[PDB]
Protein backbone atom coordinates (compact mmCIF):
# COMPACT_ATOMS: atom_id res chain seq x y z
CA UNK A 1 0.00 0.00 0.00
CA UNK A 2 3.02 2.38 -0.73
CA UNK A 3 2.28 5.26 -2.80
CA UNK A 4 4.41 5.14 -5.74
CA UNK A 5 7.92 6.58 -5.99
CA UNK A 6 9.39 7.87 -9.45
CA UNK A 7 10.32 4.99 -11.36
CA UNK A 8 14.15 6.00 -12.13
CA UNK A 9 14.73 4.39 -8.40
CA UNK A 10 13.18 1.60 -9.34
CA UNK A 11 15.32 0.71 -12.12
CA UNK B 1 6.86 0.16 18.17
CA UNK B 2 4.01 -1.96 20.86
CA UNK B 3 2.48 0.68 23.10
CA UNK B 4 3.82 3.50 21.82
CA UNK B 5 2.53 7.02 20.07
CA UNK B 6 2.55 8.79 17.17
CA UNK B 7 6.13 10.78 16.94
CA UNK B 8 6.04 14.66 16.11
CA UNK B 9 6.87 15.83 12.65
CA UNK B 10 10.93 16.14 12.93
CA UNK B 11 11.44 14.62 16.08
CA UNK B 12 13.97 11.69 14.81
CA UNK B 13 15.57 13.62 12.00
CA UNK B 14 17.99 10.60 11.97
CA UNK B 15 15.58 7.92 11.09
CA UNK B 16 15.94 6.07 7.97
CA UNK B 17 14.00 3.82 5.99
CA UNK B 18 15.06 0.51 4.24
CA UNK B 19 13.17 0.35 1.41
CA UNK B 20 13.00 -3.10 -0.93
CA UNK B 21 12.27 -1.98 -4.47
CA UNK B 22 10.89 -5.44 -5.76
CA UNK B 23 8.38 -6.25 -4.13
CA UNK B 24 7.98 -2.50 -2.29
CA UNK B 25 8.20 -3.95 0.88
CA UNK B 26 9.60 -2.17 4.57
CA UNK B 27 12.85 -3.97 5.49
CA UNK B 28 13.97 -2.18 8.43
CA UNK B 29 14.61 0.50 10.42
CA UNK B 30 17.82 2.46 10.02
CA UNK B 31 19.78 5.70 11.42
CA UNK B 32 22.07 8.73 9.52
CA UNK B 33 25.10 8.95 11.15
CA UNK B 34 26.92 11.60 8.67
CA UNK B 35 26.13 12.70 5.22
CA UNK B 36 26.96 9.38 3.93
CA UNK B 37 26.66 7.04 6.25
CA UNK B 38 24.14 5.03 7.12
CA UNK B 39 23.87 2.43 10.71
CA UNK B 40 21.81 -0.60 10.67
CA UNK B 41 21.40 -4.14 12.15
CA UNK B 42 23.47 -6.52 10.06
CA UNK B 43 20.42 -9.16 10.15
CA UNK B 44 18.52 -6.71 8.25
CA UNK B 45 20.76 -7.95 5.34
CA UNK B 46 22.42 -11.03 5.60
CA UNK B 47 20.99 -14.32 6.92
CA UNK B 48 22.02 -17.40 5.21
CA UNK B 49 19.49 -19.83 6.62
CA UNK B 50 16.95 -18.32 5.09
CA UNK B 51 18.67 -17.31 2.49
CA UNK B 52 18.77 -13.88 2.80
CA UNK B 53 21.68 -11.75 1.13
CA UNK B 54 20.58 -8.31 -0.32
CA UNK B 55 23.12 -6.51 -2.49
CA UNK B 56 23.34 -2.17 -3.70
CA UNK B 57 20.98 -2.72 -5.81
CA UNK B 58 18.40 -4.40 -3.84
CA UNK B 59 17.68 -1.38 -1.53
CA UNK B 60 16.76 2.04 -1.37
CA UNK B 61 17.62 4.35 1.56
CA UNK B 62 14.66 6.66 2.24
CA UNK B 63 15.36 9.66 4.72
CA UNK B 64 13.12 12.36 6.43
CA UNK B 65 9.89 9.88 6.52
CA UNK B 66 7.12 10.67 8.53
CA UNK B 67 4.06 8.67 6.81
CA UNK B 68 4.65 4.58 6.22
CA UNK B 69 3.80 4.64 3.16
CA UNK B 70 3.42 8.12 1.44
CA UNK B 71 5.87 9.53 -1.17
CA UNK B 72 6.41 12.79 0.61
CA UNK B 73 8.00 14.23 -2.43
CA UNK B 74 8.86 17.64 -0.52
CA UNK B 75 10.57 16.21 2.42
CA UNK B 76 12.05 13.33 2.11
CA UNK B 77 15.42 12.18 -0.10
CA UNK B 78 15.80 8.93 -1.91
CA UNK B 79 19.54 7.46 -2.24
CA UNK B 80 21.21 4.43 -3.54
CA UNK B 81 23.60 3.12 -1.85
CA UNK B 82 27.36 2.05 -2.73
CA UNK B 83 28.12 -0.37 -0.78
CA UNK B 84 27.63 -2.64 2.49
CA UNK B 85 29.99 -3.46 5.06
CA UNK B 86 29.12 -6.39 7.36
CA UNK B 87 30.86 -6.88 10.69
CA UNK B 88 32.96 -9.80 10.23
CA UNK B 89 32.71 -11.49 13.24
CA UNK B 90 28.72 -11.28 13.05
CA UNK B 91 27.56 -14.41 14.55
CA UNK B 92 24.26 -15.14 12.65
CA UNK B 93 24.85 -18.95 13.91
CA UNK B 94 24.05 -18.55 17.29
CA UNK B 95 22.65 -15.40 19.29
CA UNK B 96 23.29 -12.52 16.68
CA UNK B 97 26.47 -11.29 18.45
CA UNK B 98 27.54 -8.41 16.75
CA UNK B 99 24.45 -7.53 14.92
CA UNK B 100 25.80 -4.19 12.93
CA UNK B 101 26.06 -3.05 9.52
CA UNK B 102 27.22 0.17 7.54
CA UNK B 103 25.80 1.44 4.51
CA UNK B 104 27.41 3.95 2.39
CA UNK B 105 25.39 6.57 0.27
CA UNK B 106 26.08 6.43 -3.63
CA UNK B 107 25.74 10.39 -3.12
CA UNK B 108 26.06 13.01 -0.23
CA UNK B 109 22.33 13.81 1.45
CA UNK B 110 21.79 17.82 1.99
CA UNK B 111 20.57 17.92 5.43
CA UNK B 112 17.36 19.66 6.48
CA UNK B 113 14.88 20.67 9.14
CA UNK B 114 13.75 16.58 8.42
CA UNK B 115 17.07 15.13 7.66
CA UNK B 116 19.85 15.65 10.58
CA UNK B 117 22.36 12.94 11.66
CA UNK B 118 22.67 11.20 15.13
CA UNK B 119 26.01 11.40 17.13
CA UNK B 120 27.35 8.54 18.41
CA UNK B 121 29.15 8.22 22.14
CA UNK B 122 32.32 8.68 23.39
CA UNK B 123 33.32 6.81 26.71
CA UNK B 124 32.38 8.88 28.91
CA UNK B 125 29.40 8.85 28.16
CA UNK B 126 28.52 5.59 27.31
CA UNK B 127 29.85 5.10 30.76
CA UNK B 128 27.26 7.77 32.18
CA UNK B 129 24.34 7.08 30.02
CA UNK B 130 24.60 3.13 29.84
CA UNK B 131 23.03 2.70 33.47
CA UNK B 132 20.47 0.18 34.47
CA UNK B 133 16.82 2.22 35.26
CA UNK B 134 17.97 5.15 33.22
CA UNK B 135 15.23 5.43 30.13
CA UNK B 136 16.50 5.56 26.01
CA UNK B 137 13.68 6.10 23.11
CA UNK B 138 13.13 3.55 20.08
CA UNK B 139 11.36 4.52 16.84
CA UNK B 140 10.29 3.16 13.63
CA UNK B 141 7.30 1.62 10.98
CA UNK B 142 7.47 -1.50 12.77
CA UNK B 143 4.23 -3.80 13.34
CA UNK B 144 1.88 -2.46 16.54
CA UNK B 145 1.14 -5.50 17.81
CA UNK B 146 2.76 -8.97 17.68
CA UNK B 147 -0.24 -10.85 15.83
CA UNK B 148 -3.53 -9.27 14.96
CA UNK B 149 -6.82 -10.71 13.37
CA UNK B 150 -5.95 -10.47 9.09
CA UNK B 151 -8.04 -7.85 7.26
CA UNK B 152 -9.71 -6.59 10.79
CA UNK B 153 -7.18 -5.69 13.22
CA UNK B 154 -4.75 -2.81 12.59
CA UNK B 155 -2.09 -3.92 11.91
CA UNK B 156 0.38 -1.19 11.08
CA UNK B 157 0.88 2.55 11.93
CA UNK B 158 0.27 4.64 9.70
CA UNK B 159 3.09 7.75 10.83
CA UNK B 160 6.68 6.94 12.46
CA UNK B 161 6.19 5.91 15.97
CA UNK B 162 8.12 6.61 19.31
CA UNK B 163 8.34 4.40 22.81
CA UNK B 164 10.55 5.37 25.33
CA UNK B 165 12.00 2.07 27.82
CA UNK B 166 14.24 1.47 30.43
CA UNK B 167 17.80 -0.11 30.73
CA UNK B 168 17.34 -3.44 32.47
CA UNK B 169 20.41 -5.27 34.45
CA UNK B 170 22.66 -7.52 32.64
CA UNK B 171 21.38 -10.08 35.54
CA UNK B 172 17.67 -9.72 35.07
CA UNK B 173 18.86 -9.50 31.12
CA UNK B 174 20.56 -13.02 31.31
CA UNK B 175 17.69 -14.91 33.25
CA UNK B 176 14.45 -13.77 30.40
CA UNK B 177 16.51 -16.07 27.76
CA UNK B 178 18.01 -19.22 27.26
CA UNK B 179 20.07 -17.42 24.18
CA UNK B 180 24.10 -17.10 25.18
CA UNK B 181 23.98 -13.16 25.68
CA UNK B 182 27.51 -11.22 25.18
CA UNK B 183 28.87 -8.31 26.29
CA UNK B 184 27.87 -6.48 22.88
CA UNK B 185 24.45 -6.23 23.87
CA UNK B 186 22.15 -4.72 26.03
CA UNK B 187 18.44 -5.45 26.75
CA UNK B 188 15.55 -2.84 27.86
CA UNK B 189 12.02 -2.60 28.86
CA UNK B 190 9.73 -2.46 31.71
CA UNK B 191 9.71 -5.34 34.20
CA UNK B 192 6.08 -6.88 34.48
CA UNK B 193 5.54 -5.41 38.15
CA UNK B 194 6.18 -1.98 37.01
CA UNK B 195 2.31 -1.27 35.05
CA UNK B 196 3.99 0.12 31.78
CA UNK B 197 4.59 -1.84 28.56
CA UNK B 198 6.46 -1.15 25.28
CA UNK B 199 9.10 -2.89 22.90
CA UNK B 200 9.94 -2.95 19.30
CA UNK B 201 8.36 -5.63 16.99
CA UNK B 202 8.56 -6.79 13.17
CA UNK B 203 9.93 -3.65 10.74
CA UNK B 204 12.01 -1.69 13.71
CA UNK B 205 14.73 -3.62 13.78
CA UNK B 206 18.11 -2.19 12.38
CA UNK B 207 16.63 0.96 13.92
CA UNK B 208 17.94 3.77 16.63
CA UNK B 209 17.88 3.65 20.72
CA UNK B 210 18.90 6.92 21.78
CA UNK B 211 19.25 8.90 24.56
CA UNK B 212 19.79 12.51 25.26
CA UNK B 213 22.56 13.92 27.31
CA UNK B 214 21.50 16.71 29.87
CA UNK B 215 24.41 18.44 29.96
CA UNK B 216 24.73 19.07 25.74
CA UNK B 217 21.28 18.59 25.15
CA UNK B 218 22.95 16.30 22.53
CA UNK B 219 21.49 12.88 21.02
CA UNK B 220 23.55 9.37 21.42
CA UNK B 221 22.47 6.29 19.81
CA UNK B 222 23.70 3.70 22.38
CA UNK B 223 21.64 1.08 20.35
CA UNK B 224 20.43 -0.63 17.45
CA UNK B 225 17.15 -2.67 17.56
CA UNK B 226 18.50 -6.21 17.26
CA UNK B 227 16.29 -9.13 18.50
CA UNK B 228 13.70 -10.43 21.17
CA UNK B 229 11.12 -13.45 21.74
CA UNK B 230 7.93 -11.95 19.99
CA UNK B 231 6.80 -7.88 20.98
CA UNK B 232 6.13 -7.07 24.28
CA UNK B 233 5.97 -10.46 26.31
CA UNK B 234 5.59 -10.17 30.20
CA UNK B 235 9.03 -10.71 31.61
CA UNK B 236 10.89 -10.79 28.16
CA UNK B 237 12.91 -7.55 27.07
CA UNK B 238 14.13 -6.07 23.69
CA UNK B 239 18.26 -6.83 23.41
CA UNK B 240 20.06 -3.99 21.34
CA UNK B 241 23.39 -3.98 19.42
CA UNK B 242 25.79 -2.14 22.03
CA UNK B 243 27.55 0.75 19.78
CA UNK B 244 30.16 2.06 22.30
CA UNK B 245 31.79 -1.37 22.33
CA UNK B 246 31.47 -1.70 18.29
CA UNK B 247 32.44 1.29 17.95
CA UNK B 248 36.11 0.57 17.03
CA UNK B 249 35.29 -1.44 14.00
CA UNK B 250 32.68 1.67 12.79
CA UNK B 251 35.99 4.18 12.86
CA UNK B 252 37.74 1.57 10.54
CA UNK B 253 35.41 0.77 8.37
CA UNK B 254 34.73 4.93 7.84
CA UNK B 255 38.35 5.72 8.01
CA UNK B 256 39.34 2.98 5.44
CA UNK B 257 36.80 3.67 2.96
CA UNK C 1 35.99 21.37 14.01
CA UNK C 2 33.60 18.23 15.09
CA UNK C 3 30.62 18.36 12.69
CA UNK C 4 27.26 19.15 14.44
CA UNK C 5 24.79 16.68 15.54
CA UNK C 6 21.91 15.16 17.54
CA UNK C 7 20.19 18.31 17.62
CA UNK C 8 17.09 18.55 15.88
CA UNK C 9 16.92 21.74 13.66
CA UNK C 10 12.75 21.51 14.68
CA UNK C 11 13.38 20.93 18.16
CA UNK C 12 16.86 21.63 20.49
CA UNK C 13 17.68 24.49 17.60
CA UNK C 14 14.33 26.10 18.10
CA UNK C 15 14.40 25.96 21.93
CA UNK C 16 11.52 23.68 22.24
CA UNK C 17 11.36 20.17 23.58
CA UNK C 18 9.27 16.88 22.41
CA UNK C 19 6.02 15.67 24.19
CA UNK C 20 8.33 12.90 26.19
CA UNK C 21 11.93 13.63 26.43
CA UNK C 22 10.69 15.17 30.08
CA UNK C 23 10.47 11.46 31.09
CA UNK C 24 13.57 10.60 29.65
CA UNK C 25 15.52 13.56 31.70
CA UNK C 26 13.81 12.06 35.20
CA UNK C 27 14.69 9.02 34.90
CA UNK C 28 18.14 10.24 35.31
CA UNK C 29 17.05 11.85 38.53
CA UNK C 30 15.72 9.05 40.31
N1 LIG D 1 10.89 -7.71 20.83
C1 LIG D 1 11.91 -7.14 20.25
N2 LIG D 1 12.46 -6.01 20.64
N3 LIG D 1 12.49 -7.73 19.13
C2 LIG D 1 13.31 -6.88 18.18
C3 LIG D 1 12.39 -6.46 16.99
C4 LIG D 1 11.76 -7.69 16.36
C5 LIG D 1 10.91 -8.44 17.44
C6 LIG D 1 10.08 -9.57 16.78
N4 LIG D 1 10.82 -10.64 16.05
C7 LIG D 1 10.79 -11.95 16.57
O1 LIG D 1 10.19 -12.20 17.64
C8 LIG D 1 11.52 -13.01 15.77
C9 LIG D 1 12.96 -13.37 16.24
N5 LIG D 1 13.00 -13.75 17.61
S1 LIG D 1 13.44 -15.26 18.09
O2 LIG D 1 13.11 -15.26 19.50
O3 LIG D 1 12.92 -16.19 17.15
C10 LIG D 1 15.08 -15.34 17.84
C11 LIG D 1 15.94 -14.72 18.81
C12 LIG D 1 17.30 -14.74 18.70
C13 LIG D 1 17.91 -15.39 17.60
C14 LIG D 1 19.33 -15.43 17.49
C15 LIG D 1 19.89 -16.08 16.43
C16 LIG D 1 19.09 -16.73 15.43
C17 LIG D 1 17.70 -16.71 15.51
C18 LIG D 1 17.08 -16.03 16.61
C19 LIG D 1 15.65 -15.99 16.74
C20 LIG D 1 13.83 -12.11 16.09
O4 LIG D 1 14.09 -11.40 17.09
N6 LIG D 1 14.32 -11.78 14.82
C21 LIG D 1 14.95 -10.48 14.55
C22 LIG D 1 13.89 -9.57 13.96
O5 LIG D 1 12.68 -9.64 14.08
O6 LIG D 1 14.40 -8.61 13.20
C23 LIG D 1 14.10 -12.68 13.64
C24 LIG D 1 15.41 -12.95 12.98
C25 LIG D 1 16.48 -13.52 13.73
C26 LIG D 1 17.72 -13.74 13.12
C27 LIG D 1 17.90 -13.41 11.75
C28 LIG D 1 16.82 -12.85 11.03
C29 LIG D 1 15.57 -12.62 11.64
C30 LIG D 1 11.83 -8.96 18.57
C1 LIG E 1 26.09 -12.88 -0.48
O1 LIG E 1 26.21 -12.29 -1.77
C2 LIG E 1 27.43 -11.60 -2.00
C3 LIG E 1 27.38 -10.84 -3.33
O2 LIG E 1 26.60 -11.56 -4.26
C4 LIG E 1 28.58 -12.61 -1.96
O3 LIG E 1 29.83 -12.02 -2.27
C5 LIG E 1 28.62 -13.19 -0.55
O4 LIG E 1 29.63 -14.17 -0.46
C6 LIG E 1 27.27 -13.83 -0.19
N1 LIG E 1 27.35 -14.30 1.19
C7 LIG E 1 26.67 -15.36 1.64
C8 LIG E 1 26.88 -15.73 3.08
O5 LIG E 1 25.90 -16.02 0.94
NA1 LIG F 1 8.69 -7.34 28.17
Amino acid sequence: DFEEIPEEYLQ
Amino acid sequence: IVEGSDAEIGMSPWQVMLFRKSPQELLCGASLISDRWVLTAAHCLLYPPWDKNFTENDLLVRIGKHSRTRYERNIEKISMLEKIYIHPRYNWRENLDRDIALMKLKKPVAFSDYIHPVCLPDRETAASLLQAGYKGRVTGWGNLKETWTANVGKGQPSVLQVVNLPIVERPVCKDSTRIRITDNMFCAGYKPDEGKRGDACEGDSGGPFVMKSPFNNRWYQMGIVSWGEGCDRDGKYGFYTHVFRLKKWIQKVIDQF
Amino acid sequence: GEADCGLRPLFEKKSLEDKTERELLESYID
